[PDB]
């Protein structure tokens, strides 16, 4: 009569969408059960337009939105998506972190989620756009503010004690060649416009 | 009949006692004692017996 | 300049799906008295008709 | 009750460790004949028995236990006492006169 | 590589998703579809350990854990369905709006249309057991303030352009009506004793 | 019984056209009083009853 799917792929898949994403160093199990079954996956998520990526050679999976049957589209204005798009503030920062994480994965190797900068080294790069206001406590109260956003995006994990942090590699598949190259060409419009 | 109730005592735990409160109708402290011989129990429809 | 940029969306979670379920009322405590009462009372007591 | 009385008997032991059992309805469908069957048979097996009844076929009752608890409901209340038979007999013979 | 569900599925899927209901008043036609096709729906809803209650009385569905019996813990927990405990403003405005509704269905029959509630009224109710924080105005205030909390539960219309307001059918499937009542009377029955 | 009732009676007649009824068991768990009152309400419905 019935045909439960495997309570095992209904947990990962859960716990999975509970989050967003699913990091192997944190949760292996749940993560090597949809690397067991992508394709059940796929079509669990099918009928939400939510589709996994893999990235095995760091140990991430992740949803991300479908495109189809309303095509293309703005990803975000999707009802489920829960949470509103980034904008260019977030995404100066994300830029910073992007290139620091690649860095560090270039003489690291990728062998790890572990990519970490010490939120003092921020200062300088958004100093030179966001300004220099003359006060460390506003500065780095917005730069506080802005890491926050971004773990609400996910990015990047929250300060610990030693003022450090951890990058989630995810961001690498946020900060895509294609996905740049739209966004560098919106921002030459943008550039052109406001001449 | 007579010889399971020496078996009652000697090999088997039997229930002689029996307290409750504010269970169903029993309110404040109830308890009736069931006897290590066999007992029976009576009374009209809905009055706390199941 | 607080301006929205089409980047991609990437790690979009789903929780707190609205199910009412997930409703529980205030546990408001009601204090008139304290538990002390536990006697047997004569609730046990025995008067029965036809 | 077969199969009752031999889980509860422990290893090395053919009665019931627990020896005590309920039986509500105890015979509320069958003839004192048969419900005496029944008892012959429970009690055979090692048990221990309380039986129930909603105010009926009193008789058999009382000749195979040795006590009872007389239960009664008054509004919302429910009352509770355990009695030997012939109390209850002294008892319904007051009413018996009215 | 693999169909795609039928996208007035999706679609209807996706709104009770977000909104844990979907209605005749909301998508009527997207409820004709899912009554049409509850397999469908149970069988994407399953993975997850989620599954639809329905209501064909009053045209509405609505979501209701799926999980199975005798649970190890003996109450469910659910990866995505996080519960909140109501303060007491919220919790006694559900319990009037539910004896409000069993009322009208009392009077009215079930599913009958309800009639509109006023604040006028309300202000009153929420005096019988909240008194007063200082005036008329903050009463009001906070009264729209927890009404726009609960639909943001989904559980009432928006204050109305008359001050009045419409009950949404969920709370004919509230977790606990019993809970509410006790409580309800308790309330009127301390404040009778107090005064 | 009152269902029972409603069913055999068309509209009219103060009784149903056929009027017995069949009861096995009948009783075999209400106490005696309870027993009369269901009785009771077999003759407010006028019935011939087994």
């Amino acid at each position: 009569s019935e045909t439960r799917t495997l309570q095992k792929i209904r947990e990962a898949t859960q716990e999975l969408l509970k989050y967003g994403l699913l990091e192997e160093a944190s949760k292996p199990n749940l993560y090597r059960i949809v690397l067991s079954h992508p394709e059940e996956v796929t079509r669990i998520l099918e009928p939400l337009d939510l589709d996994i990526g893999i990235d095995e050679i760091r140990g991430l999976l992740y949803v991300k939105v479908r495109l189809d049957e309303t095509p293309a589209q703005d990803e975000w204005a999707h009802p489920l998506v829960r949470r509103q798009r980034l904008n260019l503030e977030q995404s100066l920062l994300v830029a910073i972190l992007r290139q620091h994480f690649v860095a560090w994965e270039q003489e690291s190797g990728t062998g790890a989620s572990q990519a970490q900068i010490a939120i003092d080294d921020l200062l300088p790069q958004l100093q030179i756009y966001l300004g220099d206001p003359g006060s460390e406590s506003k500065e780095r109260t917005r730069l506080l503010t802005l890491l926050d956003q971004l773990k609400g995006h996910g990015l990047v994990t929250s300060p610990d004690a030693h003022e450090r942090i951890v990058i989630r590699p995810i961001i690498a598949h946020l900060a895509d060649p294609i996905n740049l190259q739209a966004l560098l060409a919106w921002l030459r419009e943008q550039i052109a416009q406001q001449t | 009949m007579n010889q399971v109730s020496g078996l009652a005592g000697k090999e088997s735990f039997i229930l002689t006692r029996i307290e409750l409160f504010n269970w169903g109708g029993f309110h404040g402290l109830h308890q009736a004692a069931i006897h290590q011989d066999g007992t029976a129990v009576i009374g009209p429809t809905g009055s706390g017996k199941t | 300049r607080k301006q929205e940029v089409p980047l991609p969306a990437v790690g979009v979670a789903v929780t707190g799906i609205p199910a009412i379920e997930r409703l529980r009322f205030k546990e408001v405590d009601d204090e008139a008295e304290q538990t002390l009462d536990l006697s047997n009372h004569a609730a046990d007591l025995t008067q029965i008709g036809d | 009750t077969a199969s009752l009385s031999y889980a509860l008997s422990p290893a090395g032991s053919r009665y019931p460790l627990f020896g005590t059992i309920i039986l509500d309805e105890a015979f509320s469908r069958s003839s004192h004949a048969v419900a005496g069957r029944i008892i012959a048979a429970l009690r055979e097996f090692g048990l221990h028995a309380v039986f129930i009844t909603p105010n009926k076929e009193m008789r058999l009752l009382r000749d195979h236990t040795r006590s009872a608890i007389v239960v009664h409901r008054r509004g919302q209340n429910s009352n509770m006492a355990s009695l030997s038979w012939e109390e209850l007999e002294r008892h319904y013979q007051r009413r018996g006169n009215a």
